[PDB]
RNA sequence: UGAUAUUGAAAUUCGUGGCUUUCUAACCCGCACCACUUAUCGUGGUGGGAGACAGUGUCAGGCGGGCAGUUUGA
RNA sequence: GAGUAGCGAAAGACGGGUGAGAAUCCCGUCCACCGAUUGACUAAGGUUUCCAGAGGAAGGCUCGUCCGCUCUGGGUUAGUCGGGUCCUAAGCUGAGGCCGACAGGCGUAGGCGAUGGAUAACAGGUUGAUAUUCCUGUACCACCUAUAUCGAUGGGGGGACGCAGUAGGAUAGGCGAAGCGUGCGAUUGGAUUGCACGUCUAAGCAGUAAGGCUGAGUAUUAGGCAAAUCCGGUACUCGGGCUGAGCUGUGAUGGGGAGAUCGAGUCGUUGAUUUCACACUGCCGAGAAAAGCCUCUAGAUAUAGGUGCCCGUACCGCAAACCGACACAGGUAGUCAAGAUGAGAAUUCUAAGGUGAGCGAGCGAACUCUCGUUAAGGAACUCGGCAAAAUGACCCCGUAACUUCGGGAGAAGGGGUGCUCUUUAGGGUUAACGCCCAGAAGAGCCGCAGUGAAUAGGCCCAAGCGACUGUUUAUCAAAAACACAGGUCUCUGCUAAACCGUAAGGUGAUGUAUAGGGGCUGACGCCUGCCCGGUG
């Protein structure tokens, strides 16, 4: 059976991603708060 | 510079194979050309070169107490000698 | 004519086709040709807004010459020409100068003879000239609404409209529906019919050959759910169980007038007809 | 669908008020040409078309399962 | 619960060796299994699993001396391969701009963006691990220096394109030879051209080459935003260019070989799903763009040595390295693909090459599963012939109603089919012999049986529904439900109705009443009666 989650290394960095997180306002909230969390990585 | 470019010779079996022929084998910086490492072979040991070959190396992983961690990335130049021979010793 | 087929198939039982004798040349004029992406039905915002339109040929746009504005300068008539973007077909029409451009082929044209435009011109079939130099009576084609624009009315395979009458600075006429109007008398139009006149006579045959035009299917209003259209729901097969059958979105839709008031066009038009 | 603001001009008409006409200066043109300009955007100029209408704000009446929130005893 | 269920599709055996320990590790022989693939490549994805030494805690459904596991040392080489320093599509962004409580939405010039266009390298050797990258040999492309031309930011040409169909020219590959090379020659009754293998080598250069396309000159000028000798028109005379697979040379005097430092590389025949090539013919559904490239003018002033950057390159890749929590009977684009048999890329057996399945040894109870056979009967079984059985290929003779004249039709129903020997008509290629491909008639011989195995429709009669091909409830429903071609009503005169959105902007449509949106009906045939009081 066919399975969800085909991996694609330029569509996750396209659709997922430091430069797309940035584009949008809501993008910048995302990555405020992981950095207020303290994650390790942010996209 | 011309020193910053070389950072030290290679010596293992297929490096001293190489040099069964005229081919020496340095690891340099990571941020410089074919031209830049060919340009400074000639500024510090006197020889006159025939050719030079690249290869850039990712990180390895490693471990010590099964860790986190990864060796530096590497950049090898492979030079040819037209005149001359380097007596890396 | 029209090429009728033996039934060979079920698919070819009664099926019909032009058999393309008036087209001269097979083959376009390649420096008046563009691009033609499909947006099937999609807006800016990237929705579907318009149903039933689909993934059908690959086309390429011809740049046809509604606006005859070469005056004083005769044409010859080089080719008709097949035409995937109208119903009507083409002509090439090769000016005194060297200047080559596409003309809507009228129903009386053939390949060899000349036409000419501007207000001094012949009234025979291929010229164009304004309103007030067309004698009453004649049937017009390609016929602009605002001067220096285009046409825009009349475009179609066998449409045609004749000039009735004229006031101080506007004309009588009557459209393919029997809707009379006037039109600014500085507007131009082309004498004769536009040719095709059997292009509504085909019989397509097939489900797949409407697929090669664009079009998508149809889902009736009543074999929806509730959710979907007010005509949804019910036991098996069920009556439009409503005063008055509806749309998709719920409005009126047999009978009820959609043309809407204080129209700058509400003094144009004279007599109606849908 | 009305009143009213943006909103002006001259006349005819029957009772200073209304009605209807006509005019154009406001407003409008997914309309032609010319500049910016490499430009089917926009802004400005020029001819044309329409014109105190339309569009737009406030207030008012109709319609309104298209869409909401709910009630539908013991 | 319990020493219980399970231990994940398929064949192993023995000998020798290593070790404290061997069904399980390494070497050998035989046997088996795949082979339009269990073989060879390569995208994506994964990221060191790759290689060599060493180890046996845990992981491995058993064991383990072994490993994709642990330990410490290694491994990826490019002017030409694929991507950037070249082009653009859908889309994504967008100076100024337009719109909007805010946030922001939209959009112009202009940019980003391959799955497409452009673009200079080949053969052989070599490592434990890389190679069109290193080495040997022979090349080609851009630029630089020594020894009139350049030319648009602009114009024109070009680039430049669908689907089907058949015929042809070649070549790759296969096959056969007392053509010639090499290397054997039998201990089971026989035989001795008798048995096995081999039978060639690029790019580049410079020659000629089936086929395919198609008038060429001169003068002229109201067009191509200015210009033009270029293009597009017009009038005149007069009726060889530009493309293209292959082949020959010579490379290179070398390189590779069946083999014993030496060593052959002929002839015939079958031939493509590759190439000439979307060429040619036909059809209607009418089949990208942009740069490189070639010209035009606005304008402007032939050998000798060198130089050539960045990123990817290991390994798995129908799989134990990828997606499925697993070393999981599932899923995963593309290229290559031999022999016998055949219409075949079907079937059965084999080649090149790969593999033997990561628990076994016994015993041969019930019962469950998967498979084979069955007296006499032959649907009596059952809700129901469910399941099983039977049919099955090629050839020949034959074939009903009904019909929309196409069909029904492989209707039905019958007969043939192995091998040997005579004689007999031709058709591919060649000067012949040859070498392939097919037929007809006779006379025999064997068996229970001759498509002797494997693979290859069961038929007929009548009734309801839907005309038909097609679509659908991923994971209990594939249908009489949905589509449909046709029919009909209605709304819509263009800034169209309709629809998305607060608007701006859009779809409709670069369309214009033979057009577009919505409602119902559903091929075709013969038809569709009455009622306008109520509602719209």
């Amino acid at each position: 059976v066919k399975r969800t989650y085909q991996p694609n290394k330029r569509k996750h960095s396209k659709v997922h991603g430091f430069r797309k997180r940035m584009s949008t306002k809501n993008g910048r909230k995302v990555l405020a708060r992981r950095r207020r969390k303290g994650r390790k990585v942010l996209s | 510079e011309a020193r910053d470019i070389l950072k030290r010779p290679v010596i293992t079996e297929k490096s001293s194979e190489a040099m069964a022929e005229d081919k020496y084998t340095f690891d340099v910086d990571t941020r410089v050309n074919k031209t830049q490492v060919k340009m400074a072979v000639e500024e510090i040991f006197n020889v006159k070169v025939a050719s030079v070959n690249i290869m850039n190396y990712k990180p390895k992983k490693k471990r010590m107490g099964r860790y986190q961690g990864y060796t530096n990335k590497r950049r090898k130049a492979i030079v040819t000698l037209k005149e001359g021979s380097i007596d890396l010793f | 004519a029209i090429k009728k087929y033996k039934p060979i198939t079920n698919g070819r039982r009664n099926m019909t086709s032009l058999d393309f004798a008036e087209i001269t040349k097979t083959t376009p004029e390649k420096s008046l040709l563009k691009p033609l992406p499909k947006k099937a039905g999609r807006n800016n915002q990237g929705k579907l807004t318009v149903r039933h339109h689909g993934g059908g040929h690959k086309r390429q746009y011809r740049v046809i010459d509604f606006k005859r504005n070469k005056d004083g300068i005769n044409a010859k008539v080089d080719s008709i020409q097949y035409d995937p973007n109208r119903s009507a077909n083409i002509a090439l029409v090769v000016y005194a100068d060297g200047e080559k451009r596409y003309i809507i082929a009228p129903k009386g044209l053939e390949v060899g003879q000349i036409v000419e435009s501007g207000a001094e011109a012949d009234i025979k079939v291929g010229n164009a000239l304004p309103l007030q130099n067309i004698p009453v009576g004649t049937v017009v084609h390609n016929i602009e609404l605002k001067p220096g624009k285009g046409g825009q009315i009349a475009r179609s395979a066998g449409a045609s409209a004749q000039v009735l009458g004229k006031e101080g600075k506007y004309v009588l006429i009557r459209l393919r529906s029997g809707e009379v109007r006037m039109i600014l008398s500085t507007c131009r139009a082309t004498i004769g019919q536009v040719g095709n006149l059997q292009h509504e006579l085909v019989n397509v045959g097939k489900a797949g050959r409407s697929r090669w035009k664009g079009i998508r299917p149809t889902v009736r209003g009543s074999v929806m759910n509730p959710n979907d259209h007010p005509h949804g729901g019910g036991e098996g097969r069920a009556p439009i169980g409503r005063p008055s059958p509806m749309s998709p979105w719920g409005k009126p839709t047999l009978g009820k007038k959609t043309r809407r008031g204080k129209k700058s066009s509400d003094k144009l038009i004279v007599r109606g007809r849908k």
